[PDB]
RNA sequence: GAAGGCGGCUCUCUGGUCUGUAACUGACGCUGAGGCUCGAAAGCGUGGGGAGCAAACAGGAUUAGAUACCCUGGUAGUCCACGCCGUAAACGAUGAGUGCUAAGUGUUGGAGGGUUUCCGCCCUUCAGUGCUGCAGCAAACGCAUUAAGCACUCCGCCUGGGGAGUACGACCGCAAGGUUGAAACUCAAAGGAAUUGACGGGGGCCCGCACAAGCGGUGGAGCAUGUGGUUUAAUUCGAAGCAACG
């Protein structure tokens, strides 16, 4: 279905580690990235948002798990 | 000997379910499972074997003196309903579960398949 | 069979007592559709229990089909490499029948000189607790406790 | 990414590709034997290391046997650095390059345009990546702008099956063995695709005293009868799983 991307509608982009507020709505339970049929990002948006998140999580910003 | 509450630990798998009964801290409080109570062969992978297990370590942790519990459920098998409906039962209230069945993230080779 | 269950013909009442485990009963020891030989065994034999009791003959028999009737069964089911055994809640029908069988089988098994006192001794062992009858009753429901681990199949 | 292959994260160095741009060179290109380089996994050499897994191997089991499948252990090896090996169902089982040839649909990276508060949607276009499909092609299966169509350039390769990827020779390699590569003799077939059947310790649906539930029997005794062997002068001939043997 035509679904919108969080950061095309907000115009955000280079995506920082640092923004738990707009990686973390991303995340399911347990620390697990959603995936993109389930959120609606783009390729290039989602795979920066995969690297900003596991950057996060080696700087404790987000869990591994749980 | 006399606590309040502690948690149940059910290492449910394809040959046996193990039931342990600890505290939050972890020093152990009560165990038991299928071969303890008397099963042999298939029966000590069997829902009825995980019951008859969670009665008796819920029995002597009651002798023991708690009233709840939480569960830390891990491992394939179907003993986990009968065996947390028995805890229900027997008298323990069921705090909350969660299961910790372990990813490996990719860490081990596990061993081959039994065929070739 | 594969097109589903049968209705059975009902059962006639017995003429003096006016019951249907009676005239079962005759019709279970009855050999080669003797009628009037199964139920005078059958009604000298309650003669003697109205003798050496004064309940109700009926009431006794009675008393030992609700003593003998067994409530599981096992039934056989073969996984692959190994059979095996699944207890199986009895239909209230098969209670019965399998109850009026193992007191006739061993009634006849006793080894005293005639089937009326067979039956009689039978009967009140059994509404007494005392019978084989009771034991095979007593092995079923043991071993279907002790397979009591198949309670999903 | 040329392939093999490459998935945690950060940094150092580095390669190729795509899009527009139309400034510049001005046919400088393509293919490319022979050579050079890279090249899964196994394997070899030297030295480290070795958690788990695991050839070999041990024991237990199974089996008529089990030098196997199953189980419990477990060595090399798997891993790191260098140097060798240079083989694969190394497969899109389809050489590379260029052009032309209905359309549909998703999708990755872009660009442009027409809208849209932006987002977004739409149209066009390039480079890839999938599915459906017209023409045509195809022995058929199937392919079809990522061709197996129409065409052209070059390279490699085939001329029935086996013997045989063997032998001889040469080269390469520490070795294992690799590359090149026949003949004698032998068959009148080997093979591909598809069709109908049959079969399946393949799936689905259904049925039958088929199983289940039960009742009563045969097999044990004696006799009757028939049959097989055997004896016999002959023990007349026929009948041989179900479907021969009162
Ligand atoms: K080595
Ligand atoms: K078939
Ligand atoms: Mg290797
Ligand atoms: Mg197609
Ligand atoms: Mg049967
Ligand atoms: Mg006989
Ligand atoms: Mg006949």
């Amino acid at each position: 279905r035509r679904k919108v991307d969080y950061i095309a509608a907000n115009h955000i982009e280079y995506i920082d580690y640092k923004d738990t507020e707009l990686l973390k709505r991303f995340i399911s339970e347990r620390g697990k990235i959603l995936p993109r049929r389930v959120t609606g990002t783009g390729a290039k948006n989602q795979r920066k948002l995969t690297i900003a998140i596991k950057r996060a999580r080696i700087m404790g910003l987000l869990p591994f798990v749980s | 000997k006399n606590i309040e509450s502690g948690v149940a630990h059910i290492h449910s798998t394809f040959n046996n379910t193990i039931v342990m009964i600890t505290d939050t801290h972890g020093n152990a409080l009560a165990w038991s499972s299928a071969g303890s109570l008397g099963f042999k062969g298939s029966k000590k992978s069997t829902p009825f074997a995980a019951q008859m297990a969670a009665e008796a370590a819920t029995k002597v942790a009651m002798e023991h003196g708690l009233k709840t519990v939480d569960v830390t459920v891990k491992g394939p098998g179907s003993g986990r309903e009968a065996a947390i409906r028995s805890l229900q039962a027997t008298g323990l209230e069921v705090t909350a579960i969660r299961d910790v069945t372990p990813v490996p993230h990719n860490g081990c080779r596990p061993p081959k398949r039994r065929r070739v | 069979p594969r097109k589903g269950p049968v209705a059975k013909r009902d059962v006639l009442p017995d003429p003096i007592y006016n019951s249907k485990l009676v005239t079962r009963l005759i019709n279970r020891v009855m050999v080669d559709g003797k009628r009037g030989i199964a139920a005078n065994i059958i009604y000298n034999s309650f003669d003697i229990i109205k003798e050496s009791t004064g309940n109700d003959p009926l009431e006794v028999f009675e008393q030992a089909m609700k003593n003998v009737m067994p409530v599981l069964e096992v039934k056989a089911r073969r996984v692959g490499g190994s059979n095996y055994q699944v207890p199986v809640e009895v239909r209230p029908e098969r209670r019965t029948t399998l109850g009026l069988r193992w007191v006739v089988n061993y009634a006849r098994l006793r080894g005293e000189h005639t089937m009326e006192e067979r039956l009689a001794k039978e009967i009140m062992d059994a509404a007494n607790n005392t019978g084989a009858s009771v034991k095979k009753r007593e092995d079923t429901h043991k071993m279907a406790d002790a397979n009591r681990a198949f309670a999903h199949y």
